[PDB]
C-alpha cells in the first residue's frame, strides 16, 4: 500500500548529470517529509539529504558531502521525489534508498527540538546506480580448473542477474554459488563453485543464463 | 500550570488547600519569577508524576481582581422619582 | 561530527537466548536515536524510534534505553529470524550520522574452513585473466584471515573476496577470496599461495600452486 | 542541627526487598531536593538516585544500574526519605550516603542548565547494608603462631564492634589492630597483631569484646 | 557517560603546595564540585562549581580549569589535609565521581616488617587455614603481596587488611590472610608468602610448611 | 540595577509609560475664563 518505488537508472557514464525518482504510493504524500540514504555496495548507509514538507516550509538540508553535489526535488502533483546528481563521480557508485517521514500517535512530528524524531517507517525498493562507462552484456563465463571442487567465474556482464546450473541443475551437492563482484569498470564478476570429489573430477557443464542479455553460456570444466 | 501539595497543619480540612507553586515573571520583562501559593479548592480545577491544575476560567473567560481600595458593603439608598411622577 | 560507535560489532548467540546491544555517542543526545534493522540485502527497518520506545509493529522482545550520550539496547528473547543488522542512529542533529552495526550470527561449534586454491583455466589465461581463487568452506566463526602470495609477494588489492551468508544448515560462512591478476605476471610468476588464517584452523593454512600447476 | 539520619538495615538476605530511612532535622525539609549515593566497601561513591523538590516536580530520576532496582519516596510530614531496594543481590552491599541539595547565597538553584550545581552541604552518617543470609555471632577468635610478631585472628562475627585488648590492655608495644574484613558470607574476619620480640614468645591472652553479642574471648596466643 | 579521571592516584608531601588535576570526557564548563572525604568518614565539598570556595573551607585551597581539564591547588599543605580529594561533575545525570587521591606524608622509602603466620591448631580444628601475612612499618603505599600453596600462585583466597598512614612515623601496615581450608592445608605443604614492596629490594618470600 | 552595569527604568518597578503622540501641541494657550449666566 504505502509504498515506495526508487528509480532513475543503473550504468552511467560519470560527468553525465543523473536524475532519479521516488515514486510513492498508498497515502497523502504533503503529509510527511522527504530523504535520501544513499549505500555503497558492502558499506553502510550514508545519508543524502532531506527535504521537509511545506508546512515546515519544504526546507532541504544534505549532508556534508552532499553540499553543491546533489540536489533534492519532490513533485506531490505526481507524489514522487526527483534527486539530482549533477557530475556524478564513481564514488558515487551505489543503492540509493528513499524514506518517508513517520507522524506520531497524534499524528505530529516534534514540536521543539529538530522536529523529526519518529524515524522512517516504510523504506523504498532502492534503485542501484554504477558510475562507470561500462556497458550491458553477456558474462565472460570461464570454469575453473581444479574432494577438490571447481568453477566457473561468470565474468563481465551487466546486468543483474545471470543463472547458472550445474549440468543443468543435474549437479547440486556443494554448489556455493558466490555473490557478483563489481569491477573498476563497474562488470559484474560473480563466482559460482561446487565441491566435486577429487575422485570424480562426469563433465561439469555449468548452464548460466543471463536473461537480461539471454546470455546462456554452458562451459565445461576441464582441470 | 500548576504544582501543587496538599498542605499538612490540622485535620479539619482534611485536602482543600494546595500549596501552588509555579513559574512567572515580573516587573522586568526580561525576568523570571516562579512562586508558590496556597489556594482553596473551589478557585482551581486539574488537567489531565504530580497532578497539575491552572484554572476553571482559562479556556473560557478572563479574569481580573478586586481594585482593594473599594468596600463590599450594601449601602442604605433612598430611591427617588423624577418629579411629575 | 557527532559519531555513534555502535557495540559490538559482531554476536553470536543461539535460539532463545538474551542479546544486549550497547550504542554510545561523542555528545549529548538525551532521548534522539532511533534503532534500526536492517536484514542483509533488505531494507532498513525501524525498531526503537526515540531510544525508548516500541516502534508499533515490532515485537516486545526489544528494548532500549540509555542515559543521554552511551545508549543500550536489550533482546529479551531471541529469535531464530533475529539475526540480522541492527543499527543505531542519532536524532538530535543534523547531519544523519548511522551506528556502526551489528552483523548477528548464531553461537555454535568454531568450525574450520575447508580451504582451497585454484588455478584459473587455460581459456581464462586465453582471456588472459589469472584469476587465483581460494576458497573457504563451512568455517565458524566470522574471524577469517586470507593472506596472498605471488613468488612470496605479499599480495594486497588484487583480489575480489566473495563470502557467504550465515549458513542455514550449520550456520557457517563459506568465503571466496579471488585474486584478480594478469597473464604476464601469471607467467613471470610461479609460486601462487593463499595463506589462510581462521580460529578453527589451528595455524595459517597456506594452499599453493604454480604456473600451470 | 541540619542532620540526616541513615537506617533501614544490617544483614539482608538477597531477594527479600528492603526499606531504607533518610531521617532529617533541623531545616524546612521540602526546600531541598533529596539524592541517595551508594558505596561498596574499600570502593569509590557510587550515585544512585536523586529526587526533586516538589516545586521542580518532586522528580525521582536514578543512575543506570538503579533503573529498576531501586525506588526512592520522601516523606515531608516526617521529613525522611524512605529508598526502597526490591530484589536485592550481594553486588549491593555496601554503605548507603543520603544528602540534600544547596541553595545558593540568594537561596536559589540554578535556573538554566541541569538546576542543581551547589552541591550536597550536609552528609547523612550512611547506613550500611550487608546483602547476606549471615548471623549475628560472637567471633571465632583464633590466635596466631609465630623480633617476631604474633596475633589473633578475631574471625566470623557480626555486627560491628569487638575490641582486643592484649593481656587486658598490659600489652600494647606494637599492637596493629587492622581493619576488619567481610566475607562471602558477610561475617567480619578482624586482624588484631602485635610485634612480641621473638626473645619473649609472657603468654599473650587476647582480651577481645564483642559487646553486640556480648561475646569476650580470651585467647592465648602460642606458637 | 562522561567520566573523571583524577589525577593523581596518591600524594605525597609534608606545608607544602599541592596541586590536583581532575578532567573530563566532554565540556563541562565550570559545573565541577570538590569534595572530600577523610577516611571512615563523610565526603565534604571544597570547591563548589570548579572555582568557588565554599564557606568554612580554609583559603588555601584553589580550584579551576578550562571547561575539560580542571585542576585543584592547595597553597599551603596542612597536616590534617591528608585526605582523599575527589571531583565531580555538576554539568550532567547521571551523576560520576572522580577518582580521589588518598594523600600520604612524603618521608623516608621504609621497609617493611614481613612476617608469615601458621593458623594454630585449634582453628585448624575450625577447618580455616588463614595463613597471615604480614607486614609492619613500610613507606610508600607501594606494595605488592604474592602467595605460593606448594608453588601455586594463589589468588581469590586472600582477605587483606592494611593500617592507615601512621602518626608517629606515616608507615604502613599490612596484614594479606590467605583464607584457606583444611583438606587443601593438609594436601599441601609449601605456604609462601612472596612480599615486593619499594622499601624492600626484592621481592621477599617468607614461608612454612603444615603445621610448622 | 545591581562585566558591565545594566540599568532599566526607574518606573519599570512603580507605574506604567506612555509616550506622547506627536501631532498634539504643548503651548499654554491664553484662553478665558467665562461664567454661566445668572452669576
Ligand atoms: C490543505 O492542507 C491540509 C493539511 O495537509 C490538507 O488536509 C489533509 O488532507 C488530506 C487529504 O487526503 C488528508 O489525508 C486523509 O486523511 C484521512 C484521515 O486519516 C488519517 O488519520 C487516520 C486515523 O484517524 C489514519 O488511520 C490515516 O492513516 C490517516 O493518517 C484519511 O482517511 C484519508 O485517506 C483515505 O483516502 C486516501 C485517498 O484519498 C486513501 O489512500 C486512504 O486509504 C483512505 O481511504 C487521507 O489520507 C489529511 O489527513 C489532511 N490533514 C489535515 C491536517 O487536515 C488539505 O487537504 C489541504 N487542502 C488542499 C486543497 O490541498
Ligand atoms: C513551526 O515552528 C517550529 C518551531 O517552533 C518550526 O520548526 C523549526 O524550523 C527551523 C527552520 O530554521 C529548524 O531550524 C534549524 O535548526 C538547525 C540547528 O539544529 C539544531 O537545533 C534544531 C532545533 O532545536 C534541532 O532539531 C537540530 O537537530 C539541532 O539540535 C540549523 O542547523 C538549521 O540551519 C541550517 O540551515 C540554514 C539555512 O536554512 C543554515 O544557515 C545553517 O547553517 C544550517 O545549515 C535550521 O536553522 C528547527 O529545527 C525547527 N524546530 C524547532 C525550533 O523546534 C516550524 O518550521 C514552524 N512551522 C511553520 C512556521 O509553518
Ligand atoms: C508551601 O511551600 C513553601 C516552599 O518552601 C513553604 O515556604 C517555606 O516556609 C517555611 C516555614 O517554616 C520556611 O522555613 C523557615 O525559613 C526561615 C528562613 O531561614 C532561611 O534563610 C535563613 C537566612 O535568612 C537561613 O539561615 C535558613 O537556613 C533558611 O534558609 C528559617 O529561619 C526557619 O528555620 C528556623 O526554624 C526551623 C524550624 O521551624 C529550624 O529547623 C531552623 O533551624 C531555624 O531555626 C524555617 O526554615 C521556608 O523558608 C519557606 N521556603 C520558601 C521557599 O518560602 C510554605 O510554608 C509552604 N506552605 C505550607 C502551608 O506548607
Ligand atoms: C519553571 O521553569 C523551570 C526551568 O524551565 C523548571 O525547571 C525544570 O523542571 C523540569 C521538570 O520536567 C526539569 O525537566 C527534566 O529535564 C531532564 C533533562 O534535563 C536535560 O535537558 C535540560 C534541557 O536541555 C537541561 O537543562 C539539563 O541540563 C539536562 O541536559 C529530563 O530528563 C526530565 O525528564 C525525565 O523524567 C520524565 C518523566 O518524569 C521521563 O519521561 C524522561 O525520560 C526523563 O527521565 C525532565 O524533563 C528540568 O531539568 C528543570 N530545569 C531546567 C529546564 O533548567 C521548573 O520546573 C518550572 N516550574 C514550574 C512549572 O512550576
Ligand atoms: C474547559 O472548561 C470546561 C467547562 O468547565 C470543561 O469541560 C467539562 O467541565 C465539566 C465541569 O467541570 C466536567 O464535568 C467535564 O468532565 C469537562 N469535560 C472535559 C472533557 O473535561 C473542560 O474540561 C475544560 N477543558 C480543559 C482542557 O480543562
Ligand atoms: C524600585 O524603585 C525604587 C524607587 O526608585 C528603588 O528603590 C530605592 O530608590 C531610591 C531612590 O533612588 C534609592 O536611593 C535606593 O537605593 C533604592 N533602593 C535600592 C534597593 O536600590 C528600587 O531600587 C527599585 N527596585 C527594583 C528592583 O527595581
Ligand atoms: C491529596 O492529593 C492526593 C494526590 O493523589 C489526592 O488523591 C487527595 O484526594 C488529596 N487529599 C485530599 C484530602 O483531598
Amino acid at each position: 500500500a504505502e509504498q515506495l518505488v526508487e528509480s532513475g537508472g543503473g550504468l552511467v557514464p560519470p560527468g553525465r548529470s543523473l536524475r532519479l525518482s521516488c515514486s510513492a504510493s498508498g497515502f497523502y504524500f504533503p503529509d510527511y517529509a522527504m530523504a535520501w540514504v544513499r549505500q555503497a555496495p558492502g558499506q553502510g548507509l550514508q545519508w543524502v539529504g532531506f527535504m521537509r514538507g511545506w508546512a515546515y516550509g519544504g526546507s532541504a538540508q544534505f549532508a556534508a558531502f552532499a553540499v553543491g553535489k546533489f540536489a533534492i526535488s519532490r513533485d506531490d502533483g505526481r507524489n514522487v521525489v526527483y534527486l539530482d546528481v549533477k557530475n556524478p563521480t564513481f564514488e558515487d557508485t551505489g543503492v540509493y534508498f528513499c524514506a518517508r517521514e513517520q507522524r506520531n500517535k497524534d499524528y505530529r512530528y516534534g514540536q521543539e527540538g529538530f522536529g523529526y524524531s519518529y524515524g522512517m517507517d516504510v523504506w523504498g525498493r532502492g534503485t542501484t546506480v554504477v558510475v562507470s562507462t561500462a556497458s550491458t552484456k553477456g558474462p565472460s563465463v570461464f570454469p575453473l580448473a581444479p574432494t577438490a571442487a571447481l568453477g566457473c567465474l561468470v565474468k563481465d556482464y551487466f546486468p543483474e542477474p545471470v543463472t547458472v546450473s550445474w549440468n543443468s541443475g543435474a549437479l547440486t551437492s556443494g554448489v556455493h554459488t558466490f555473490p557478483a563482484v563489481l569491477q573498476s569498470s563497474g562488470l559484474y564478476s560473480l563466482s559460482s563453485v561446487v565441491t566435486v570429489p577429487s575422485s570424480s573430477l562426469q563433465t561439469y557443464i555449468c548452464n548460466v543464463n543471463h536473461k537480461p542479455s539471454n546470455t546462456k553460456v554452458d562451459k565445461r570444466v576441464e582441470p | 500550570t500548576l504544582q501543587c501539595t496538599n498542605v499538612t497543619n490540622n485535620i479539619t480540612d482534611d485536602g482543600e488547600l494546595k500549596n501552588c507553586s509555579f513559574n512567572m515573571t515580573t516587573e522586568l520583562r526580561d525576568k523570571k519569577q516562579k512562586v508558590y501559593s496556597l489556594f482553596y479548592r473551589l478557585d482551581v480545577v486539574q488537567i489531565n508524576s504530580n497532578k497539575e491544575y491552572r484554572l476553571i476560567n482559562c479556556n473560557t473567560s478572563a479574569i481580573t481582581q478586586a481594585c482593594p481600595k473599594v468596600s463590599f458593603e450594601p449601602i442604605p439608598i433612598h430611591y427617588c422619582a423624577p418629579a411629575g411622577f | 561530527d557527532i559519531h555513534m560507535t555502535q557495540s559490538p560489532v559482531s554476536l553470536s548467540a543461539s535460539v532463545g537466548d538474551r542479546v544486549t546491544i550497547t550504542c554510545r555517542a561523542s555528545h549529548f543526545i538525551a532521548n534522539y536515536v532511533n534503532w534500526y534493522q536492517q536484514k542483509p540485502g533488505k531494507a532498513p527497518t525501524l525498531l526503537i524510534f526515540e531510544s525508548s520506545t516500541l516502534q508499533r509493529g515490532v515485537p516486545s522482545r526489544f528494548s532500549a534505553y540509555g542515559d543521554g550520550t552511551e545508549f543500550t539496547l536489550s533482546i529479551n528473547t531471541l529469535q531464530p529470524e533475529d539475526f540480522a543488522s541492527y543499527i543505531c542512529q542519532q536524532s538530535h542533529s543534523p547531519p544523519v550520522t548511522f551506528g556502526a552495526g551489528t552483523r548477528v550470527d548464531q553461537k555454535r561449534t568454531v568450525a574450520a574452513p575447508s580451504v582451497f586454491i585454484f588455478p584459473p583455466s587455460d581459456e581464462q589465461l586465453k582471456s588472459g585473466t589469472a584469476s587465483v581463487v581460494c576458497l573457504l568452506n563451512n568455517f565458524y566463526p566470522r574471524e577469517a584471515k586470507v593472506q596472498w602470495k605471488v613468488d612470496n609477494a605479499l599480495q594486497s588489492g588484487n583480489s575480489q573476496e566473495s563470502v557467504t551468508e550465515q549458513d542455514s544448515k550449520d550456520s557457517t560462512y563459506s568465503l571466496s577470496s579471488t585474486l584478480t591478476l594478469s597473464k604476464a605476471d601469471y607467467e613471470k610468476h610461479k609460486v601462487y599461495a593463499c595463506e589462510v588464517t581462521h580460529q578453527g584452523l589451528s595455524s595459517p593454512v597456506t594452499k599453493s600452486f604454480n604456473r600451470g600447476e
